[PDB]
């Protein structure tokens, strides 16, 4: 049971920017930290599979980093569709553990 | 007689290896450079109690490439090199000290699903006698599985067993290059300095296998 | 490839529950399913996964409630969830396996009201 | 040996 905690639950920032959301881990993952997005009224889509490792269908724009406990989420510049919550998942033991959350708030 | 279910976590931890031969002469030329199978040990722990574990890791499908800079007593040439790629295969041994492994002598079916890696290279310097010298650096490879083997052999009343992953393999974003020379920006990973100077590589996930037991 | 979702949607407490996911692009002999819920106000949780052949891993405080079953023949796999309270209303999903643990294709879910 | 894949198995 890795617990997952995202330390806030609500960013500010203008339409180009950079932006960076991060989340700790209780024990020691080793560079397996996965990256989600969803949009008002969808379902949850995978960005990032490894700590840094991006997906075919996205955008360049999107990127991560991080190993041990600490592990971010950076977007270089915003748009108005960047609008949506975001979560950190821990795929390294038996149970899938997620986050808590971070809405973006587009100023 | 009796079947049973069995649904552990793993990790595996591996390394590469090779060899370097040159050839006689005025020490300008090179006639091998290939992989060599490697073993280790580590010790993890499951959710329960630590497990002590062994590996060994080999290959299979090799490309083997070439330069030639003229014919001369005094120059650049390598005879053979290898290199990993598309058309190629990662096998890995696996064995353990646990209770799980027991029961895989007489067994139904098995299955894995692990999550990938990434392998990438680093440098690797030709000490000519007189000049400048040719560095190899770059490539790099990633990991996908693609099946489990079990095998016996048969020696005086007595089983020897094995336990093989098979991992195929899918080209990366840099390229290697040989300097000096006209050799130009392949995709692969040759065997110069395949480690980078780390102390293992890993990958985990999880199994699950179906044996017959004796039942009590 | 698709997933799609097809629940009850109103359910009495100390009832029992049964969701019915049909696949559709893929086939259920070479993959591998998740379930997964989300309550209001709350984070995503993991429910269970069921593998290639018949076998299924569960959550463990969920463990003496629910199961899950699949059929190959007609692409489609389904949960129940019995003896449920007031604290189970959520949204449940369906996603595919792709590597260890990453869910890579979603569905579009359907609610419960309890 | 046998292999254990995703259809069925194949010994030799």
């Amino acid at each position: 049971d890795i617990v997952m905690t995202q330390s806030h639950k609500f960013m500010s920032t203008s339409v180009g920017d950079r932006v960076s959301i991060t989340c700790k881990a209780s024990q020691d993952v080793t560079s397996a930290v996965a990256w989600y997005q969803q949009k008002p009224g969808q379902s949850p889509k995978l960005l990032i599979s490894s700590a840094s490792y991006r997906y075919t269908g996205v955008p360049d724009r999107f990127s991560g980093s991080g190993s041990g406990t600490d592990f971010t989420f950076t977007i270089s510049s915003v748009q108005a569709e960047d609008l949506a919550v975001y979560y950190c998942q821990q795929h390294y033991s038996t149970p899938p553990t997620f986050g808590a959350g971070t809405k973006l708030e587009l100023k | 007689w009796k079947e049973m279910q069995y649904n552990r976590d793993i990790t595996i931890r591996f390394k590469f290896a090779n060899t370097i031969i040159k050839s006689g002469g005025l020490g300008y030329k090179w006639s091998e450079i290939s992989f060599k199978p490697a073993n280790y040990q580590y010790t993890y722990t499951r959710d329960g109690e630590e497990v002590t574990a062994h590996t060994t890791c080999s290959v299979n499908g090799v490309n083997d490439f070439s330069f030639n800079g003229g014919s001369l007593p005094t120059d650049f040439v390598v005879s053979k090199f290898e290199v990993i790629k598309e058309n190629s295969y990662v096998y890995i041994d696996y064995w353990d000290d646990s209770q799980a492994f027991r029961n895989v002598v007489y067994v139904r079916s098995l299955a894995a699903n692990l999550n990938s890696v990434m392998c990438t290279g680093g440098s690797y310097n030709f000490s000519l006698p007189v000049g400048q010298w040719p560095v190899l650096t770059g490539g790099a490879v990633s990991l996908h599985s693609a099946g489990v083997t079990l095998s016996t052999q048969f020696t005086d009343f007595v089983s020897l067993n094995s336990l093989r992953f098979r991992f195929r393999l899918a080209v990366e974003e840099p390229h290697f290059k040989l300097t000096r020379t006209r050799l130009s920006r392949l995709y692969g990973l040759p065997a110069a300095n395949p480690n980078n100077g780390k102390e293992y590589y890993e990958i985990a996930g999880r199994f699950s296998l179906i044996s017959l037991v004796p039942s009590n | 490839v698709q997933l799609k979702e097809s629940g009850p949607g109103l359910v009495a407490p100390s009832q029992s529950l049964s969701i019915t996911c049909t696949v559709s692009g893929f086939s259920l002999s070479r993959y591998s399913v998740h379930w997964v819920r989300q309550p209001p106000g709350k984070g995503l949780e993991w429910l269970g996964m069921i593998w290639n052949i018949g076998s299924t891993d569960y959550n463990s405080a969920l463990k003496s409630r629910l199961s899950i079953s699949k059929d190959n023949s007609q692409s489609q796999v389904f949960l129940k969830l019995n003896s449920l309270q007031t604290d189970d209303a959520a949204i449940y999903y369906c996603a595919r396996n792709s590597g260890f643990d990453l869910f890579d294709f979603w569905g579009q879910g359907t609610t419960l009201t309890v």
